[PDB]
């Protein structure tokens, strides 16, 4: 009994699709498709990035001044496709009043790990992907998060 | 973006306002758990306990496994009763300080945003007098360089320009540091904000103390919330005794026994008491308790609960003060700033005619290089104290509407509705 | 009214300390609670019990309806001594902060009152200053009137006039706030306070530090709760085990139990073990309890409360520390505070002197408009710097006593001593 | 001594970070408190029971007397190893606290040291400016007392040479409270201390924001502490449940009881049942019990830790938007404070040289002694925000370099290079 | 045993008379006294009112300039004398050591509420009300509370 | 289990001899020398004070400015040598972490007690006495503790 009734009519004006929900399912589908295929690429990757991050690296692919750091990797810390990945537990989410989620994601490879960290946002009735902290040893390129380092 | 943009990416975006929440559901949600122990307690036990003879008891050994399975009701018992209660008050208490949390996060919006614009006001007024007084370093380089007057004019007037630069060097770094707190506090980088108008700028008299009061001690948070406090106080003497009144309970089982016996001496003629014993047994029952003498321990208790509600009742008369030294400290801050506008429009204009008058004067020669280059810092400090004094009424408005306690976004679009032109927040754009 | 009734009236309705003293006096009763359990438990318990069987047990339902009188004491538990030890020390450290509540108290109704005089006499100032400039503004408008000068002086003092407005506008602010503040503080509406004189204020050396800082050592109330809490400490580590020493129990215990068989296999021919029985025994009793192995629990709590214990130590050094620093702070203000009256005294007249000078150049006519005006300024601000030393002077005085640990209503005493004649606090009467 | 005796003597002798060691430790020894349930738990008791007859049991006295020596251990309970690791979660996240309090006490410590030599400059400087005016008053009497010139020009100076006086003494104030708070801080007396010499003094440029925000990610302290402490939440909604978990435990227990009956109806011609009784069992058994339906409680209860975790994580949220702000503010300090540095001694220089010109001026009589005493004093102001420039920038250094989160005595020993001469702390020594 | 001994050996200074004691009581008494009489006027409530809230409503009466303030009601929120009132209970009051307790009274009406709040003030061994807070919809006249709806 | 193992590798540089250790012990090990010699002279004092209470003695007697504080008592509050003395008790002191540790002494003579207070200091191995805080009445002479009464 006792329901909670959030106070929280908003939270919402998502404009792309995405995968019904679910932190860790999200994380962890978009990082199995990432590592199944090997595209990478922004356009097959659309669902799992909302509003914000799609059209930065749209941008960022169009200025031509980050081509390397967009054609190596841009999600994962190293220059080359991670082996398998493993994102951090979460008991689902209550209600809808829940925004802005860091989970950490162990990426494992042959003998290594790196364990980044990414953000996610709700956007309505779902869950999708964002930053990514660059949290590991010998960072790619640029510096800071995704988000920072395409930021002009 | 305009304040309204700002403001709803912010509330989207903003980690402090989702924690308390947060906090808020989790207390909301506690009362599950207070409501538990009333309702029925049903639970399941199974052993097997091996029994070995000693002493007169030598050569008897027993294997007894057991299942049960229990049910257990509070009939009576006014303590969970209590505790649901205390349990629903702070639900309440929780919920009016994510109230107050909404408001403080509007509050600081604002203030961070209009902040971003009068560092912008401040950098651009200083540049303006470093240009100004470049110009009249220039002229009197090159009145110099023709030959008419000693060289003093033009050393202090480029030491009055070095100390300009080095102002505009911190006025700089203070609109940098202002917009990245904006950042900050809303998750977004904002290349351009709008600006304040001076043509539709009009200022509006406030209402009179007396509505004031009144409608802030109707309706303020923080009075609601010391209110809501003395009330939880008052159930927690309320609840504090619980020793007086006696407990009911009532409980159902039903359970399974096998019983065996085995050893030396119970191979024995009897072959009666020695034997299997498979017993299955339901029982209902009721038990009644009663605490008499406690040792004085409800006693104290309940004069502590006593002490602690006279606490919360100071603590409420404490926040009532304080309420009213807000509002009353509002409403005059509001009235120095809206005859401060007046006086500092008033001082510019009168700083301006002076500084045309110490330029004749200088021309004909009554004058010095000094008097004018003061004329124009003075000047220039009166046109910037000006802006502030303005951006500074607006939050003071905004303050005086959150301490009556009926602030909402329509406040917010009252104040929107005065800026029409965008301006870039760029460092490096505004100064070239 | 003057200080003692300011702070008379400030301390019979100041909602704060009563929420203190409220506190003090529950933590003085949480020792009834902490000796309770060392005291007779005394209780009342009855039930009754319905019990159907089957399996081997077929055919027997029993009815037990029983009722029971307890008593129990602990004759030997050191734990509940100790416990009641640390509730005692714990009232003791209660006892000591609400006696730094008061001390607190008196100190700010002291500064808030002094602010409002200052904020008086800084408006006074003000309002000396703007009428000096407006009698040089019409001067100088009849001189040109009639015309001798140029424009550029009425210019300049025009913008000095207007400056001059607005700071005016501000201190009056500043001293509606200031006195609002100190209603807060009290709770209620001084239409006139007594103000300081200056022909019966005299200066007096403060004692040399070392005699201060011994009486402070001695006597600081934050060094006294340091060391109560140390001691508290000590007897935490002290009650930590717990675990080494046998407990000892003593029961009685007056119990009536009435049991009824019935069913159709207790209807057979034995009717001796199926019959109704009224059991009723009395009960003296003793337990013995010793833990051997706690599974090292015991150990880890008391080398806990051994850091503890440390960490209250140094938090008592850093406690003994700061007190020292406060009290050669406060010496070294008090003697800046001293000889900054002097030199202001100085300063003052020095500039009177100057502005007299300047007056007379400018009628001569070696000297200019703008020259005076800034004499003038000087001169106020002299003047305003002297009267705010003086208040500072005072505070700190109070300061100094208070930190010396020694301060009551005698200071204050002392302090209202100095204070002969009453002025209003109305801005609308000293501004007509 | 330098910077770097004077920290190791801090670091030596401070109780702050005694006391944040000694709680760290506390907190890593509750790993073993935490770890002693899962253990097995040994116990004794003996016990004495004397029972007096009533009712139907008219005229029987039994005496009993138990000793018991009881064994437990529980064989599968996740409960306690989920503590176990949220105590190992704690001691991790108090280890962390403990490294930024180390990092808090070096910065600290590094900014009262300079913040002695900033007091000094300020104090010398000042001191030097009233011997110029000194040196400009003695001048202007003498001539004259020769007589050249009217009373306003020593009226004005001797003015500004007692504003000048009465700022000298708030500077001396100002330094012996700076000298005797960094005696606080360390806890020793320092009658001189490494100065700052101007010769070796070389800046250089920062690292670029860039990189600096990646160290700042992937090794801030607060950061760090975030997650552990979102970990944390993880782990006990993980232990929230422990409901659905059924438990088990092994009990053993050897027992001997020796009971004896007497009465006046004990002294019956059955001679069985009521005669002396020594029973002997050793037991060992299982326990197994399992909640099925516990009212929502556990429901609630894990709900709820679903709320605290949302919470953690966005308190983590929030610690690293204020880590990025702190980043970017610290490299805007530090490039501000670069490039005030170069404007300061332009500035410099150019009050020299206006100084020289002002001087010049008046010796031919086209100035007047104010303005020359203008001048003066806008050189000392010069100088005085040059000094504080540069102690403002070396601490906004150590500032991104611990903002960084890798600050050791290494940045200390960087910043000692650059001390040279010693100086004296003197109040009289230094102004005789 | 361990008795209180409150370090309070002041707030005394009490010139009129009054009731008993208990401030739950000494409100209800002035409500029931308002209620089953008709005048409501200062004089005969002098005891009730403790030594300020007397004088000040004296000399605003002899002030005439709150006539339509004072003449109505100045104790309920409303223009008309209530119909019932119920103070909020207070489990007595612990030793001396208790100052400037509001209490809220509930002043019900035929299906109407305000729920109105009252100080208390102690002045020695009696209780007295002071303020009124006037917390109630449609304010009787002026603003706030009594105190500065009355002062000048 | 699970030994603590402090992060402190420091806490060093002891240049005299020492007792054993433990801050009560040594704090009643140097009461009991005191009270039962009569020199007290610093000479045969120099193991229970560390490095720094004995250089500043020694230049204070060196100085003859302090002759009279020096010569009458410089560790009691009084101007007489005590009868009996009691250290306040402690636990030992886990591992080495922990420093600068004041205890309460009462110094107890016929029919009186003043109580006075001695810090400690760790300094290697060993513990040290340090200060003593004069917390008594009728100070002996200067003022505050021992080190500021003799600080220049």
């Amino acid at each position: 009994c006792t329901t909670v009734t959030p106070a929280y009519k908003d939270n919402g004006t998502r404009s792309g699709p995405c995968v019904e929900g679910g932190p860790d399912n999200v994380a962890q589908q978009f990082y199995d498709y990432r590592i199944l295929h090997r595209s990478n690429d922004i356009t097959a990757l659309r669902p799992y990035l909302s509003d914000k991050l799609a059209t930065l690296l749209s941008d960022a692919s169009r200025d031509n001044n980050h081509r390397e750091l967009l054609t190596n990797d841009p999600f994962s810390s190293r220059t080359t496709l991670p082996d398998s990945a493993h994102v951090a537990s979460a008991s689902t989410i209550p209600n809808r009043d829940a925004r802005n989620i860091p989970l950490r994601v162990d990426l494992k490879q042959g003998d290594q790990g790196w364990q980044d960290e990414v953000l996610m946002i709700q956007e309505g009735q779902c869950w999708v992907i964002d930053d990514v902290r660059y949290l590991g040893g010998s960072v790619h390129a640029t510096a800071g998060t995704l988000r920072q380092s395409i930021e002009n | 973006e305009n304040l309204m943009q700002v403001y709803q990416q912010a509330r989207l975006s903003n980690p402090e306002l989702r924690k308390s929440a947060a906090d808020r559901d989790a207390a909301f949600e506690k009362i599950n758990e207070a409501r538990s122990p009333l309702l029925p307690q049903l639970g399941l036990g199974a052993d097997y306990t091996y029994s070995n003879g000693y002493r007169d008891a030598n050569g008897i050994n027993s294997n007894a496994t057991s299942a049960s399975l229990q049910l257990t009701q509070s009939i009576f018992d006014m303590s969970k009763w209590r505790a649901l209660t205390l349990q629903e008050k702070a639900a309440g208490i929780q919920d009016v300080t994510y109230q107050t949390d909404q408001q403080t996060l509007i509050l600081n919006t604002a203030t961070a945003y209009f902040n971003v614009l009068n560092a912008i006001d401040v950098l651009s007024y200083t540049q303006a007098q470093k240009e100004a007084i470049y110009r009249q370093l220039d002229q009197t380089t090159q009145r110099f360089n023709v030959g008419l007057v000693a060289i003093t004019d033009v050393q202090n007037a480029r030491a009055q320009y070095d100390t300009v630069l080095a102002n505009e060097v911190t006025a700089r770094n203070n609109l940098d540091n202002a917009v990245e707190q904006l950042r900050q506090i809303t998750g977004n980088y904002y290349p351009e904000l709008a600006a304040l108008n001076v043509e539709n700028f009009k200022t509006d008299k406030p209402q009179p103390v007396n509505a004031l009061l009144k409608e802030a001690e109707k309706r303020n948070l923080s009075l609601l919330q010391a209110r809501l406090s003395q009330d939880l106080a008052r159930e927690q003497i309320r609840q504090a005794q619980d020793g007086h009144l006696p407990t009911l309970d009532l409980t159902a089982s039903t359970g399974i026994s096998d019983t065996s016996y085995s050893g030396s001496k119970t191979r024995g003629a009897a072959g009666t008491q020695y034997d299997d014993s498979n017993m299955g047994q339901n029982k209902v029952g009721l038990s009644f308790s009663l605490p008499i003498y406690q040792g004085g321990m409800v006693n104290s208790q309940v004069k502590q609960a006593q002490y602690n509600f006279v606490g919360a009742s100071e603590q409420l008369e404490s926040a009532h003060r304080s309420v009213v030294q807000t509002v009353r400290s509002s409403f005059n801050n509001i009235n120095a700033s809206i005859s401060s506008i007046n006086a500092y429009k008033q001082a510019v204009v009168s700083a301006q005619s002076s500084l045309d008058a110490m330029e004749a004067g200088y021309s004909v020669g009554t004058r010095t290089i000094v008097d004018v280059l003061d004329a124009t810092t003075t000047l220039y400090n009166a046109k910037q104290e000006l802006a502030n004094a303005r951006y500074n009424y607006l939050i003071n408005q905004l303050n005086i509407k959150s301490a009556l306690g009926t602030l909402n976004e329509q406040d917010l679009l009252a104040l929107n509705n005065a800026l029409s032109k965008p301006v870039s927040t760029n460092p490096e754009n505004v100064a070239p």
